[PDB]
DNA sequence: TTTTTTTTTTTTTTT
C-alpha cells in the first residue's frame, strides 16, 4: 500500500512515454 | 495507568534532552516556534489558491535539505504525477506546462540526473490511492522510521459530521505519544454573501467545513490567502489562525507567486 | 431504600460538623458567588478553540496542589505526562518552560532541576494519568485507594469519540460518582459552531446552549464557567469569565477579568473595567 | 367480565361524588385559581431550563404540603442525597438558608438550637425520605404508598432513570415509564408529582434567557404531555428574580395560559408572591 | 373456492341496498361526510387538552339518547365513575365534577336519583372499567349486548410498528364482521419545524403517532384544532382530512364551548 | 399494444397500455382514488371488450364493489344517493345489461384461487387491490405473483400504498411520488413493468383534478407526467383534461 | 450467528 521513493525509477519515464 | 508523581523523576530528566523550520517565509516560524513532536498542523485556503504548492515546497524542503524523513500521502494525483511534480519543482522549471521540456531531458539522458539527487537518500516515501489508513501510517512511522507524514484533500476521505469527528479523533490519538509531524490538508466552506474566497475574504477559524472539530484538534492551523482577480493575481498571504504553542495569531508575512520555475518565493509586500 | 427522616438525627447532626469550599485562584470574583468547591460537585468549564481552558484548570490544580495541601489527580488527554508535568513544574517556578529551549538546556546543567522537582513533588499530592468504563474504575481507584481530594478530567469529546445518549450516560455516571464519594469533579467541555454573525474566538458571547454533543451538560452540572477573550482584538490577553449556571447559591453573569503573562504563564487577577 | 353497566353503579357514584379534592399549591393565586388545587389520581408536572429552580419551587411546596396540611410526604429527591434535602428543609422552615452559611451550622451546633429546629419539624413522621434500574424504584414508591401511607409523593429529577438504563430506544422506555407511573397514580390514588427538563430550542434564545416555553419543548418523548393532568412551567430571565408561571395544560378545567408571576428571597429562600 | 360470480348476486345486491348517525355541533360534517355509518373505524384527532374525548362524550350522549341506539363507552384514559359523573353533568347543563357547590347539594336535595334515572334509566349506557382481552371484552359488548356505536378512547397505552398495524388490522376486521360504528381517538406526533399543534397549526395526516395504518385502515379522520395560549381558547376548527364514502374533506365548520354548560355548539365565523 | 385504459389518455399514447404477463402497480396515498381508478379500468375491460376479469378487493365487500359498477355504467351515483336506491327498487333491468355475460368473477391460498381464475374460469385482467395483510414475507410474495404471472400469461393489476414522509409536505397535500416511497421492502419496484401514481391536494382549492406519473416502463420507457383527470362529482366517470 | 424496511426524538451542518 506504501511505495517506496526507490520504485519509481522507471515508471516515471514510463509515464512521461 | 494510574501514575504518581514520584515515578517521573527520570522521565522528565530524559524529555528535556524542536520545531521543524518552515521554509518560504520567515513570518511563520517566528509565532510558532516550528512543529514538535505529537504536532498536527492543518493547511487550507480557498477552491484554486495554492495549498499543495506550498505543501509540496514545505516538504522538498524538509526532505532533501534538511535530512528529515518525509512521507506524503498526497490523495489527489497518484504517485507518479506528484513525483514528476516533485521533480520539476526541484529542478527550478515547470514540467507538466511543456511537452518539449518533457521531452528534451530524455534525448540526452539527464533524466537519470534528476532521480539520483533527490530519491537516492531515501528521505521521501509516498502513497498510493478510513479506518485502514491509520494502520498504515503506523507502519509508515514505527516501522520505516520517518518524522512529517502529510495527508492531503480530506474531503474524498469524509450525516458527515461523526466520521470526520471519528478521523480527527484517530489522528490526533496517533500523533500523541508518537512523535510525529502531521501536516493535513483541507478545504474550506462555501461562502454565504458578500466577496468569494476567490477574491480575497479574510478566513475566520470557523470557515473550516463539515465540522466543528476540525479546530479543536488541531495544534497549529495556517491559511493561505490570493487574489487571482485582482491587480496583482501572484502575491499570497499567510495567516495564522490558530496556535496551541504560543498563542499568536495574525497575518505572518507575504510570499510572491512565480509562473516560471513553479517556486513562490518569499517577498516584501507592504499594506 | 427507604427512610423515615427521624432516624437521620445523628447523620444530619455529623453533615452539619464536617462541606468546606475550596478557594479558586486567578479571579476573586468567582469566589464570592461560588463559595468554593464541596464534595460530591461537578464543576464544567468551557471556552472557545483556544482560549484558555487547560491553562486555567493547570493553575487552579497547581494552586490547589502547592499551595492548600489537598491531593489533587490530573486525568489530562490531550497532552502526555511529561509535557503537563514540565507544564506544572514551569508554571510553580515563575517561568516558561517547554517553550524556550536555552532555559532547559540551562537548567539540566547547573544541577536546579532538583530543586526546581523536589519543591513541588516532596510530598506526593500530585497523582497522575497516562493514555468508557475502565476510565471511571481507574479514577475509582485514583480515589478510593490513593485517596485524592480533587479529579480533573480534560477534553471529554475523546471519550465520547449516536453520541447524544453517550455523552448523556457519561455524564450521569460521572455525576453519580462524583455524589456519595465526597470528591471535586473538574470537567472540561468544548462549544458548537454559531449560526449566523461572528465567531467564538472572536469575541462572541457564549450561552449556555452552546455547549455541543446534548443539552445534558449543562442539566447534571452544579456550576459552570465559561472563558472568553478576542485573539484579533486590541488585547488579546484579558479573559472573561462567566458564571453561567449555580445551583448551590443561584448567582450567575459576569465574575471579573483576567490578565494573561505572556513571560511567566500566569492569568493573574486584572483590574480591567468595562 | 368488566363492562359495567351503566344503571348498575349508583351507590359507587354517590360515595365517589361526596367524598378527594382540594391540596392547594402555595407561593401563587393563579394557580389554584385556574387548577384548583392537586389532586388524588392526577399527574402535576413542573419544567423549567437549567438552574431556574425547578426543586426550590416543589420542596417550598412539600413544606407546606407536610406541615401546614399535615399530609405525609415521600421525597425521591435523586438529584442530591438525603443529607441535603433534608437540611435544605430546615432552614427553609426556619427562614434561613443553612447550606449556604457556615457560621449558622456551627452557631446551631453550639447553642442547642438544632434540636429545637429538627423538633419543631420532624416532631411527626410525615417526611419519608429515598437515597440512591426502573424496577425497584416504582417498588419503593408503592412501599411508600402502601406502607408508610404518603398523600403526596414527589419524584424529582426523571432524567436520571431513563438515562441511567440500558435501553437502545430511549422514547419506547420513557412511554413505558410514564404509562407505568400514571397507572400507579391513578390506582393507588395519590397526588404525584414529576420532575423533568427541556431540549435545546432550533434557534433563536436559550430558555434560560427568557424564551416562553411552549409544550412540544419537553426533552425526551411525547408522552410527557400526553399522559399528564397538570402541566406548570417555570421562566425567568437571569430582573432574575422575577419568575412567572405558565399552566401548559390543564385537563380538570380548561383555563391555561400565564397564572401569575412569583419573586424569590435570596436571603430566606421562600418564593413569595408577585404584583407585576 | 371462495369466488362468486357477478351474474348470480342479484338476491345479495336486491337485500343490501334495501344516511346514518348524525353528529352533534359543526353542522357542516354531516353536510359532507353524511353521518356515521355502520361497518366504519372513525379516528378522532388533535393535540394534548383539545377536546378529543369531550368532542365525543357529546356524540355519546346524544347517540344514547335522541337516538335510543346502545351506546358502549371505553374509557382506558380515565376511571368509570368520572365519565358517568361527566354525562350526568352534561346532560343535566349544570358541569358537576367541576364544582364541589354541588356535588353535595344535589346529594342532599334528593334529585341526584332524580338525574341518574333520566338518563341511565335505560340499559343503554354500558361502560369499561380497566391485547386480545380488550378485543375480546369489544367482542362480548358486540355479542352480548347489541352495541351500535363503540368509543374508544386512547389507542396509544394498548401498546406497552407491526403491533399497531396488526391491532389496526384486527379491529378493521371487528368493525367489518359485526357492522358496529367504532369510534378510535388517537394522538398526533411532534413536529419537528414551526409551531405546535396546540397553539393552532393545522393538522395533516402525516402527523400521527405509531404508525402510517392509522390514514389507510380507517374510514374517516376529524381533526379538532384551536388556539390554547391565544385570544380566546374556545372556537374550534374541525376539519376533515378524509372520506372514502363521499369523498369530500376540508375545513368543515367552527363550534364555540360555552364554559358554563360545556357543550360544543356551532358558531357563525366567514374567516 | 395490449388494453387500452380510460381516462387520462397520455398513458396508452406513453406506455402503450397493459400487456400479458405484466405487474402492473398503482400506488397512491389514502383517499387519492386508486380503487376509484382501477374500478374504472375494470369496467371499460369487461363491457367494450368482453375480456373476463377477475377482481380481488379483500377490502371490502362483493356487494358494494358491485353497486358501485352497477351506478358507473348508468352514469348515477349510487351508493352516496339514498333516495335513488330506493326508487329503482327497473334494478333488474340495470343489472342484467351490465352483468348478463359470464365476465367478472368477484372473491369473497390466494395464489390458487388466482390460478382458479386463470385456468378454471379464463380470466385475462387480474386485479388485486389490497396486499397489506397478503421483508422476505413480501420477497416471496412477490416472487410467486412474478411467477405466476410469467407461467400463466396473464394481465396482472396489484395496488399497494405508499411511505409515511418523513420531511416535508404529505402525499394527500401534493407532494410527488418517488420511486423511493413504498413500504414493506424494495421489491415492489425491482419485480414489477410499470408503476403509475395519483397525486391531488386533499385538503386543497380543488381536489377533483389529478396528476397522473410513470414512475416505471420497461418496454416503452418513457416516464413523467401524463396527463390531468377531472373527476366530475356527479357522475363519477374519471375524464381527462 | 448475518442483511434489508417502519417510525419518533435529540444534535451538528450542508447547496
Ligand atoms: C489564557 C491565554 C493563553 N494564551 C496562550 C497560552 C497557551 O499555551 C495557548 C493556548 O493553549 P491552551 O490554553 O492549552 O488552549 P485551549 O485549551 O483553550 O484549546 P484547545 O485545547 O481546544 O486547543 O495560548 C494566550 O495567548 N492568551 C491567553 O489569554
Ligand atoms: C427559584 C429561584 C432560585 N434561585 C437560586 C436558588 C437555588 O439555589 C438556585 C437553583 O436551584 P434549583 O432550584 O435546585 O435548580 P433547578 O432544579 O431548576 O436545576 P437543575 O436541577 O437542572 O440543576 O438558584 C434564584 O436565583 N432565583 C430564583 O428565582
Ligand atoms: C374543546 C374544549 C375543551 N376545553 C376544556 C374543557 C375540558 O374539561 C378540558 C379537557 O379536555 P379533553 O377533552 O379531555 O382533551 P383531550 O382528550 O383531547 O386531551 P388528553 O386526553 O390528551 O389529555 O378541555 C375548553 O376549555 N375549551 C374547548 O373548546
Ligand atoms: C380520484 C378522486 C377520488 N375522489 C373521492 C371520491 C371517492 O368516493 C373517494 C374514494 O377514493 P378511493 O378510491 O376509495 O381511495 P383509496 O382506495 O386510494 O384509499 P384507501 O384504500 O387507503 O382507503 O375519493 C375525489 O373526490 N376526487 C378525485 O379526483
Ligand atoms: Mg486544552
Ligand atoms: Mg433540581
Ligand atoms: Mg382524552
Ligand atoms: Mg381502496
Amino acid at each position: 500500500g506504501v511505495v517506496s521513493a526507490l520504485s519509481l525509477r522507471e515508471r516515471i519515464r514510463e509515464h512521461l512515454s | 495507568g494510574v501514575v504518581s508523581a514520584l515515578s517521573l523523576r527520570e522521565r522528565i530528566r530524559e524529555h528535556l534532552s524542536v520545531g521543524l523550520l518552515f521554509s518560504g517565509c520567515t513570518g511563520i516560524n517566528d509565532k510558532t516556534l516550528g512543529a514538535r513532536g505529537g504536532e498536527v498542523i492543518m493547511v487550507t485556503s480557498g477552491s484554486g489558491m495554492g495549498k499543495s504548492t506550498f505543501v509540496r515546497q514545505q516538504a522538498l524542503q524538509w526532505g532533501t535539505a534538511m535530512g528529515k524523513k518525509v512521507g506524503l500521502a498526497m490523495l489527489q494525483e497518484s504517485v507518479e504525477e506528484t513525483a514528476e511534480d516533485l521533480i520539476g519543482l526541484h529542478n527550478r522549471v515547470r514540467l507538466r506546462q511543456s511537452d518539449s521540456l518533457k521531452r528534451e531531458i530524455i534525448e540526452n539522458g539527464k533524466f537519470d540526473q534528476w532521480f539520483d539527487e533527490l530519491f537516492g537518500n531515501d528521505t521521501f516515501h509516498l502513497y498510493d490511492s478510513t479506518d485502514r489508513l491509520l494502520a498504515k501510517l503506523a507502519y509508515m512511522r514505527s516501522g520505516l522510521g520517518c518524522d512529517v507524514i502529510i495527508l492531503d484533500h480530506i474531503s474524498i476521505v469524509v450525516d458527515e459530521r461523526k466520521m470526520i469527528d471519528n478521523l480527527m479523533t484517530k489522528l490526533k490519538g496517533f500523533a500523541k505519544s508518537t512523535g510525529v509531524v502531521l501536516v493535513v490538508i483541507c478545504h474550506l466552506k462555501n461562502p454565504d454573501k458578500g466577496k468569494a474566497h476567490e477574491e480575497g475574504r479574510p478566513v475566520s477559524i470557523t470557515d473550516l467545513r463539515g465540522s466543528g472539530a476540525l479546530r479543536q484538534l488541531s495544534d497549529t492551523i495556517i491559511a493561505l490567502e490570493r487574489n487571482q482577480q485582482g491587480d496583482m493575481p501572484n502575491l499570497v498571504l499567510v495567516r495564522i489562525l490558530k496556535c496551541r504553542f504560543t498563542g499568536d495569531t495574525g497575518i505572518a508575512g507575504y510570499m510572491e507567486y512565480n509562473k516560471e520555475t513553479g517556486w513562490l518565493e518569499p517577498s516584501s509586500y507592504s499594506g
